[PDB]
């Protein structure tokens, strides 16, 4: 019999061979192999208006990532020189195009349409396949997965969308009308369209279509697409009495229009009013082509299975207005599929490729109307080659990628790259996200469904607003790719299936739907499924393909779309797993491999509809005759950093999911690349360690290679008060020993713009000649070349490049860069570099120590946050009876009410660890149980209580209670108070109110809002609120005269006040105001609102 | 000699205002030159003003800042429509006559109209319903009284367009559009009579005057241009606007002139009549925004005055300010707790004037004289003249001679200055206070941690801002009015607020715990270190082994407290009532019974306290806790602000010297339950699973008997969830019973410092039923939660209950349940902040100007008498005893006791 250490052996081959990030890889990949081709396919071919003259598309190509230099060469580019050079990785795409004249084909052209950026170690990429010394030499950390685009030199990742399930029938309720609603979502070449019929109170079916105003009858609609008799309708409804009955009583009430005609007429009247009589007639065809279920077919032939498939939409709302059927909750992952990175790239490519198309035929067309017929076509290969602009492409591509704007209405598809450690970049490299608005409560949608177990992460999500929207992927969890639908469609047929138009759905038949459309009907559901689940184990067919039946209904469901989340599971059959002992050991010894496996009909991915109708065993020894699957390894349901936290099931979900987030913000060594890399900001630990107690799937995964905390002896008493509310004490001569001592880098950039005219900029020392010149001590350490020297110190305001603008809005405009005011390092190192537009580009890095000081925010992983309180000399801090003195203490009061006892067993087992000298596994459910470290150290000559006998510094006698003491990993965040820490005395102001900025960058003041003024009002403080708000902001002086009280218009020229609307000198006063409400004034009087003044005297 | 802003009457502006306020008519539509030099005539005309540096305006001149901005106009060929008055536009036209421009009213109508009209005209809403009234009734007629002409119905279109049905043929009445121009003509016959019956006054609206003629130029100032990166000199959206509308009315003009076919006049007017609606609003329905070169619909004027962002809100309801300051917090109970630590960072910075007397003039020299560099220097030194200078080691001692009388020093922070101290959210009233200075070398804010739950701040990260009054004025009502000793009572329920936590109370415990003694040095230590200034030890209470003395707790304790100080009361550690009961017969008997007996009959359970004497109990949540702290409550409310702070500053350092000289720690062990405890705890669960076992069997089989509740299931399901919180309760009450009061996390649970009971029996026992918005868990696949159970399942496991605790590790199912559960309650906050944060803004909205005036009523800004007398009472529950008017039971027994001892 097998055991959960076997299973974790084959598991562990699963991360072994495909990775972390093979959603992104395998789509993007896809997409590259056929999308591009798909799409040029769909676009067909230029139709300019030269006469006989016409072109065909071939074929695309796409060929390696390469740079075109501001001189005439055209060079390879590596990753590292995007990064630094604020390039873009990116390649050319070739296409062919065959020009057809007088219906004849000539020899196809090779043009250049423009550059696609490339996704990172994808097949195409040059970093593919490519051994570790190798990526070194190229200057690339081996550990980096990939997967992520550089956009001027900003690595860009995309976001998984979380959208419906398109062409499929959900049902819903709405009872504030009391409408039973079904929506199908059809899709076709990148469009939308929401069709939906529905059955209102008077029990008649209206169907809604894009375009149309209002609501049509069904079968007028249903008319309109032919198949006008009566009994049609019936027949295709269904044979239910009672439907026939309802379907009858809709005939009655809908008689009026028994003609395809009419109904064409009539929805020609509806979608087109009080127009021409031939205009309807087109405009309503047009819209049942292109707007009633496109997915169908836009070809006028296809009326007839969209009028099948309308039936069958209409027929699952009566059924569900009889109740036979319930409500289907839209959050089951049956219903929703993930957008990944190359269905998102194929739809912004066809958006840029229709611009593309006609901008083509926009200048061949004009090229052709203001030259001759010889000119064109004595050389049509010159002209076709010269009539093509790609910047159109590609600065809408590059844009898209960049801004994360994505054409369609759809906003943050693409957001920076986290880099702050390898935990943060990972996590970010498996982020899920929902399209739904983030203001409005949807309780429904941010709770936890019972079929994201092995899917989603249940921990792993955002504290604030974000809460439920955002989700990342579970460790087993795999995104499917698309395979040919016909293929499949064929295989079907050949099955034995009658197709759909030769019979209808008699109830003693099972329907069968493809990707959600009906394509036959069947007598034996339960041997079809048996046959294609045994083909699939054989490995006749692919694995994508998933099939799961309904009983209640009677209906048999075939999934082999995009998009679909999926887990393995463990095959059993009549009560045996097919995974034997041998098996694991052939995986261990590397005869066998993951694949493999699956090929051998042993593990087979489930998603959510399949899992429908499985019984999963959860553990080896609870297998029994009605389980068909056995679970894995349970401790991977959990996200990559939520698998953090040791002994996870111990701990309180909310103290859990602190943890998890908080695992994303700690310092460490992220990456070997922090030296010669260039971003905006960066954190190395000096002295990171592996922590003692660990769950064995960070060895896997790779993070102990690249941790992000230390080792901590940790006591937990109350110490001064200075620990108390979440606050902990640290000790002095640890801390100078080098505990949890840091480096912060920054990288500022510099550019010598080169202004239209021949006026550049320049690197020089500024000269006290120029306007702008600050102080002479600011350029103390710049070399005559302009740069600042290496290794040299800087303290804040200091110039690091010196550069002048012209004086263009006999001068020179000082525009150096120099360090934010209120920060301090050292510079690291200095870059010259030649930017893509020939100028040049220079970036400087200052790193700065930063030792632990009052304020620094430290959290353990178990969700414990909280500041050094105070620091404390080693004499002063009490110390065991076994010659122990504790690193950091904590509060005994932090304890309950968080309920986080993993904490105290991760404590226990550090000890532990540390005295035994090995390393405690940790996992989440198979780790080390705590009664046998109990014993452990019971046996190594402590407590098993793990609390010892210490003596009090400051006085000298023992405690007279023996105190808990053992080793918990802490982790340093980066929430540092050397950072937040702000002042404001006088400053600059704002232009158009002149109030003071915002921001600790450019000396902004902190923000008294409304209710602050609440309270201050609540106070009863007047002076004290005059003085917080006008006094210290927006003083004004302003005249008015006393008759209309406009605002007087004083004269310097005259040295006298006067009315201009008015006309008075006799009496005008000056009355203190504020300059807003100066401004309200003038805001007020720009509509024709006239203010009236009223003036008097205190 | 200055005046104030007594009132302002709104009204609509003129043609000929418009006329004579502007100083150019803008008819160029460029916006700037070569180099600069804006074109003359253009939108960026030096006439309405200058915003860069170098160049001066025509009517007023001087720099830019000098400016304050002028008005243009522009005179526009046709009239168009404003936006704003177009359902007013509307409503006239259907409610007056067409020939005559009168009413649709009878002049006996009007009479009554009038009569009504003035009577309580104050009202809105009813003024309102009158000019409603009057609408309908006007027109609902059909021929004017006044002359014989049938008043043809008139339509309107939501993006400004009228299109009457004037009469046509065989009377279809067809719908002709109606122009600016026929509108303005049918407005101007309207008498000034009748005008009030209208809703509109005869001075500062005329009806005429609804529709435009000319239009003003806001003032260059008010549309700021800011200079890209690359000089582009992007202007506000305003003046993109005004340009198109310049070039708009130009080629209108020209087409006008040329006499071409009125069907392009119509369409440009239509064009014109669109383009100034997206002046005045850009988002106003019926019409599609006009976005700029990204697609970004322009912020015109009406969006620039509404929203958060808008001009009326967040703009001068709040702002940014000067003298401010933003850092961490971290704990020290070493100060006051009416001090903030400040770092000497931030005092150099932030300054406060100080003008030079008599009485201080040594000291500000002595700082003008140790620069801006030294710590208690200054900066900036305003002579009396106004001119005001810098401080450089250049200039030290020559200013430092100069002061005298008269002048004004901007110095650095001292000990003692007062300042403000605000965390946000800020919620209530006490989220600002005034504490005073006190300079620390690091770079944190120091809070005294009493001082915390007023502000409900807690040391994980929360940041504080910290706010310098700069006049005399302002630090005065800021020393008097928001000390912070001043607000030790909650103006909530009238209790205290500032006392002690966690620590406080869980050291009181343990300082003043039965058997509770300590020794010679360990009780001066103690006594030096809380900082009271006694002299001499009292008399040895018990004589240990080796004849040392021993004091005992309370003694201790007794000496922080007033001499005259009488209080019985039951704290939360009571267990047995019939210790208290008897302790309370001996003091019922006669109220002041002899110290021995007292000390024969104590109990941890009743606090007595004799002439400063602590006879008898344990110090608890209830003496001087966050919620009711009786004893702090007595002494604040019986002797003072500052003997409450002197005594709240006292035992905070007692307690925290007890606690960290004891010893206070909990570990894995303290949930270690014996044996028999378990075997108890497993047989409650299985027989509750047996229960719901046999309901669901009892369903099954439909024996159910359908309770009042409508549905079977949802009976069912109450039934199932009653079972198991019983279930859940009895192995609590099981686990508690079973740990005693040595250990330190039931010492924490029971004296209120940390947690409660439940925490216990969750990490002890079983973590229970886990449920989303009252119910169990359902939502997952087709008739179960999870694959791994057979559908159908209702037992108690297979919905939600976990029978395992926390200390016992939890299985994948029941961690998958629990992570269900606890995800309801993140998203519950973060919607709850929300909701309470709306709230609140219309409540404060609402109730914001309402004042007790000298006669002791509450009157509305109008007038109206809210409340003859406030609270019924006219007492402030800041001062009532816990909501009572008066504690008559207290005053009795303090007297009584007072004058017969
Ligand atoms: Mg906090
Ligand atoms: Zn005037
Ligand atoms: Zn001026
Ligand atoms: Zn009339």
């Amino acid at each position: 019999d097998v055991t959960p250490d076997d299973l974790w052996i084959v598991m562990e081959s699963y991360w072994q061979e495909k990775g972390l990030v093979r959603q992104h890889l395998d789509s993007y990949n896809a997409f590259i192999e056929r999308g591009l081709q798909e799409v040029v396919n769909e676009f067909g071919g230029i139709k300019p208006d030269i006469p006989d003259f016409e072109v065909k598309f071939g074929k695309i190509r796409v060929g390696e990532p390469e740079f075109q230099e501001p001189h005439g060469q055209r060079k390879p580019l590596y990753p590292m020189d995007a990064r630094i050079r604020n390039l873009t990785y990116a390649a050319p795409l070739y296409l062919e195009m065959i020009p057809v004249i007088k219906g004849v084909e000539q020899d196809p052209v090779e043009v250049r349409i423009g550059e696609l950026p490339i996704m990172l170690k994808s097949k195409v990429c040059r970093l593919y396949g490519l051994s570790d010394e190798e990526l070194i030499k190229l200057g690339e950390d081996p550990k980096d997965p990939g997967g992520y685009f550089i956009i001027n030199g900003s690595e860009r990742v995309i976001v998984s969308i979380e959208d419906i399930a398109p062409n499929r029938t959900l049902v819903e309720k709405d009872e504030r009308q009391e409408k039973y609603i079904a929506k199908v979502f059809s899709y076709r070449h990148g469009y939308r369209a929401l069709v939906a019929v529905e059955r209102r109170k008077d029990g008649i079916l209206y169907v809604d279509i894009p375009n149309v105003p209002k609501p049509v009858k069904f079968v007028y609609v249903m008319r309109a697409l032919g198949l006008e008799r009566d009994k049609d309708i019936v027949e295709a409804v269904g044979n239910d009495p009672e439907v026939q009955q309802i379907m009858f009583d809709n005939l009655e009430d809908a008689s009026d229009i028994t003609t395809q005609q009419e109904a064409l007429e009539f929805i020609g009247k509806l979608v087109a009013p009080g127009q021409a009589r031939e205009y309807r007639l087109k405009r309503a065809e047009y819209v049942i082509d292109n707007n009633l279920l496109p997915h169908m077919g836009v070809s006028p032939e296809d009326r007839i299975k969209k009028a099948y498939y309308l039936g069958m939409m209409a027929l699952k709302v009566i059924e569900l207005s009889l109740g036979r059927r319930p409500e289907d909750d839209k959050d089951h992952y049956a219903n929703k599929r993930l957008r990944l990175a190359g269905d998102l790239l194929k739809d912004l490519f066809r958006v840029a490729f229709s611009q593309l198309v006609k901008d083509i035929q926009y200048q061949m067309t004009k090229t052709y109307q203001r030259k001759g017929d010889k000119y064109t076509f004595g050389n049509i290969h010159r002209f076709i080659r010269n009539s093509i602009r790609p910047d159109v492409l590609t600065e809408r591509i590059e844009h898209a990628l960049a801004t994360g704007a994505w054409p369609g209405g759809r906003t943050g598809v693409s957001q920076l790259l986290d880099r702050t450690n390898y935990m943060s970049t990972l996590s970010h490299l498996r982020r899920v996200t929902s399209p739904l608005d983030r203001e409005q409560p949807h309780f429904e949608a941010r709770d936890l469904h019972g079929t994201h177990w092995g899917r989603i992460c249940p921990t792993e999500t955002p504290e604030g607003p974000n809460c439920g929207l955002v989700k990342n992927l579970a460790l087993m969890a795999q995104i499917t790719t698309a395979v040919p639908e016909e293929e499949i469609r064929e295989y079907l047929m050949s099955l034995g299936i009658v197709p759909i138009e030769v019979r209808r759905p008699d109830p003693t038949l099972w329907r069968v739907y493809l990707n959600g459309v009906l394509i036959g009907t069947i007598e034996d559901g339960k041997a079809l499924v048996q046959r294609i689940r045994q083909d699939r184990r054989s490995g006749k067919i692919s694995d994508v393909i998933n099939v799961a039946y309904y009983e209640d209904v009677k209906e048999v469901y075939v999934n082999s779309d995009d998009g679909r989340v999926r887990r393995p599971l463990i095959i059993v059959e009549n009560g045996v797993p097919k995974l034997t002992k041998e098996h694991v050991q052939a995986v261990k010894e590397g005869r066998l491999k993951w694949s493999d496996l699956i090929k051998m009909g042993i593990i087979e991915y489930l998603d959510a509809e399949e899992e429908e109708n499985a019984y999963v065993a959860m553990w080896p020894w609870e297998v029994t005759e009605e389980h068909t699957h056995l679970e894995l390894m349970p401790a991977a349901i959990l996200g990559l950093p939520a698998s953090l936290v040791p002994y996870p099931e111990h701990n309180a979900a909310p103290r859990n999911t602190y943890g998890a987030g908080m695992a994303k913000q700690s310092l460490g060594l992220g990456w070997a690349n922090f030296r010669i890399r260039v971003d905006t900001r960066g954190h190395l630990l000096h002295y990171p360690q592996i922590p003692l107690v660990n769950s064995r799937i960070m060895k896997a995964v790779g993070y102990e290679d690249r941790p992000a905390g230390q080792n901590f002896v940790v006591a937990v008493l109350a110490y001064q008060g200075y620990n108390m509310e979440d606050a902990i004490i640290i000790n002095k001569a640890s801390i100078e020993r080098g505990l949890a001592r840091s480096t912060f880098f920054r990288t500022y950039e510099a550019e010598e713009k080169k202004y239209l005219g021949g006026q550049t900029d320049k690197f020089e020392i500024p000269d006290p000649t120029v306007r702008g010149y600050r102080g002479e001590k600011y350029y103390r350490n710049l070399d005559e070349d302009g740069l600042i020297f290496p290794e040299s110190k800087v303290e804040g305001k200091d110039v690091l490049v010196g550069r002048t603008s012209p004086p263009r809005f006999q001068e020179r405009r000082e525009t150096s860069v120099a360090v934010r005011p209120s920060e301090k390092g050292v510079v690291d190192k200095v870059i010259i570099t030649e930017t893509g537009d020939g100028t040049k580009l220079v970036k400087v890095t200052v790193r700065d120590l930063r030792i632990p000081e009052l304020g620094d925010k430290f959290a353990s992983r178990h969700g414990q946050k909280g500041v050094i309180g105070l620091i404390v000399p080693q004499e002063d801090m009490p110390w065991t009876e076994s010659g122990i003195v504790p690193d950091l203490i904590v509060n005994p009061h932090g304890i309950p009410s968080r309920m986080t006892v993993g904490q105290l067993i991760e404590a226990i087992g550090g000890k532990v660890a540390s005295l035994k000298g090995r390393r405690v596994d940790g996992t989440a459910f198979i780790g080390e149980p705590e009664e046998k470290l109990r014993k452990e150290l019971e046996e190594l000559g402590f407590k098993h209580t793990g609390r010892e006998i210490m003596y009090d510094g400051i006085t000298g006698k023992r405690l007279e209670a023996d105190i808990f003491i053992g080793v918990i990993y802490y982790q340093r965040l980066h929430h540092m108070v050397a950072d937040k820490i702000h002042a404001r005395s006088r400053g600059p102001v704002q232009v158009l109110t002149k109030q003071p900025t915002e921001g600790r960058a450019r000396e902004g003041g902190l923000r008294f809002g409304e209710m602050e003024r609440d309270v201050l009002v609540g106070h009863g403080a007047a002076m004290l609120l005059i003085e917080r708000l006008l006094e210290e902001s927006d003083k004004t002086e302003v005249w008015v005269c006393e008759n209309c009280g406009h605002i007087a218009l004083e004269d310097k020229r005259r040295r006298r006040v006067y009315c201009p609307v008015c006309g008075e000198e006799e009496r005008i006063s000056k009355v203190e105001m504020s300059y807003a409400f100066k401004l309200l004034l003038d805001e007020l009087k720009a509509m024709v609102i006239r203010p009236k003044l009223n003036l008097s005297e205190r | 000699m200055k005046k104030v802003i007594g009132s302002i009457e709104f009204g609509i502006l003129s043609p000929q205002e418009i006329r004579k306020m502007s100083a150019v008519e803008v008819t160029v539509p460029d916006t700037y030159d070569d180099d600069g030099y804006p074109i003359e005539g253009g939108v960026m005309d030096k006439r309405m003003g200058v915003i860069d540096p170098g160049l001066r305006c025509e009517t007023c001149g001087g720099r830019a800042g000098e400016c304050p901005g002028h008005f243009g106009h522009i005179e526009l060929a046709r009239p168009v429509i404003h936006v704003g008055f177009a359902k007013t536009i509307y409503r006239i036209l259907e409610s007056t006559c067409r020939e005559c421009g009168r009413i649709k009213l009878t002049d006996e109508e009007i009479e009554e109209y009038m009569k009504k009209i003035e009577l309580a005209r104050n009202r809105r809403s009813e003024f309102n319903e009158i000019i409603k009234e009057i609408h309908k009734k006007a027109k609902e007629r059909m021929v004017c009284p006044h002359c014989g002409a049938p008043q043809y119905p008139i339509k309107f279109e939501k993006p400004t367009i009228y299109w009457e049905i004037r009469k046509d043929e065989q009377g279809n009445e067809y719908r002709h559009r109606l122009m600016p121009t026929e509108v303005r003509d049918w407005l101007e016959k309207i008498p000034d009579k009748d005008l009030p019956l209208l809703g509109l006054d005869p001075e500062k609206s005329r009806p005429e005057w609804m529709v435009l003629t000319v239009l003003p130029v806001p003032p260059v100032t008010a549309r700021p241009s800011i200079t890209l990166e690359t000089g582009i000199r992007a202007e506000d959206d305003l003046t993109h606007k005004l340009v198109d509308i310049i070039r708009i009315n130009n080629r209108l003009k020209q087409n006008i002139e040329a006499g071409a076919p009125q069907l392009i006049i119509e369409d440009l007017w239509d064009l014109l009549q669109y383009h100034v609606t997206t002046y005045i609003n850009n988002e106003a329905p019926g019409v599609p925004p006009a976005k700029h070169k990204s697609g970004r619909p322009l912020k015109t004027l009406a969006q620039r005055l509404k929203g958060k962002e808008g001009r009326f809100r967040g703009n001068l309801s709040g702002k940014r300010v000067n003298f401010s300051a933003r850092t961490v917090i971290s704990p020290d109970p070493m100060i006051s707790i009416n001090e903030v630590g400040v770092p000497v960072e931030v005092a150099m910075e932030l300054t406060v004037p100080e003008k030079v007397t008599e009485f201080n003039i040594e000291r500000l020299r002595k700082m003008v004289l140790n620069g801006p560099d030294k710590y208690p220097g200054a900066n900036y030194v305003i002579d009396p003249e106004g001119r005001r200078r810098r401080i450089m080691d250049s200039n030290k001692e020559t200013l430092a001679n100069q002061l005298d009388i008269g002048w004004t020093v901007e110095r650095h922070l001292m000990d003692g200055d007062i300042v403000l101290f605000n965390r946000q959210p800020s919620l209530h009233r006490m989220s600002i206070m005034a504490h005073r200075v006190r300079v620390m070398p690091y770079r944190t804010f120091r809070l005294n941690l009493a001082v915390c739950p007023p502000y409900n701040a807690d040391f994980d990260g929360d940041e504080m801002n910290l706010h310098v009054p700069q006049t005399e004025e302002a630090q005065a009502e800021a020393r008097i009015l928001m000390e912070v000793q001043n607000h030790i009572i909650s103006p909530r329920y009238g209790g205290p607020i500032i006392g002690g936590i966690q620590d406080h109370i869980s050291g009181g415990y343990l300082l003043t715990r039965e058997g509770a003694y300590f020794t010679r040095d360990e009780v001066e230590q103690m006594l030096m270190f809380a900082g009271v200034d006694i002299t001499e030890l009292p008399e040895p209470d018990k004589y240990d082994e080796n004849g040392n003395p021993l004091w005992s707790g309370k003694t201790i304790f007794s000496l922080l407290l007033p001499e005259d100080l009488t209080v019985w009361y039951r704290n939360k550690l009571c267990d047995e009532p019939e210790r208290c009961e008897a302790l309370e017969k001996l003091i019922e008997e006669k109220l002041m019974p002899d110290p021995e007996e007292v000390r024969k009959l104590a109990y941890d359970g009743f606090v007595y306290i004799q002439n400063g004497k602590l006879l008898s109990g344990a110090i608890d949540k209830k003496a001087y806790g966050r919620e009711d702290g009786i004893i702090l409550d007595l002494i604040v409310r019986e002797y003072g602000v500052e003997r409450a702070r002197q005594f709240l500053d006292q035992v905070t350092k007692l307690t925290i010297w007890v606690i960290t000289h004891k010893g206070f720690t909990t570990g894995i062990d303290d949930e270690d339950l014996p044996e028999e405890a378990r075997d108890r705890i497993r047989e409650i669960i299985r027989e509750a699973e047996e229960r719901v076992n046999k309901l669901i069997e009892a369903y099954k089989r439909g024996e159910l008997e359908p309770l009042p509740g409508k549905s079977l299931e949802d009976t069912l399901e109450s039934l199932i969830m009653a079972v198991l919180a019983e279930a859940r309760d009895n192995a609590g009450a099981v686990a508690e019973k079973y740990l005693g009061m040595d250990n330190h996390t039931v010492i924490m649970a029971k004296t209120g410092a940390r947690g409660k009971i439940l925490n216990i029996t969750q990490m002890a026992a079983l973590l229970g039923q886990q449920s989303i918005r009252g119910k169990r868990l359902y939502r997952g696949f087709r008739g179960r939660v999870l694959s791994h159970f057979k559908p159908g399942d209702l037992g108690a496991r297979a919905k939600g209950f976990v029978v395992n605790s926390y200390k016992s590790g939890l299985t994948p199912q029941e961690y998958f349940f629990h992570a269900m559960g606890g995800r309801e309650g993140l998203v519950d906050t973060a919607v709850r902040t929300a909701q309470s944060g709306y709230m609140q803004r219309r409540l404060i909205n609402a109730l914001q100007d309402l004042k007790v005036e000298y006669d002791g009523t509450v009157r509305s800004p109008e007038g109206i008498i809210v409340q003859f007398k406030y609270g019924e009472d006219g007492v402030d529950p800041m001062k009532s005893w816990r909501g009572k008017t008066v504690d008559v039971d207290r005053i009795i027994v303090r007297t009584l006791l007072k004058m017969r001892g």
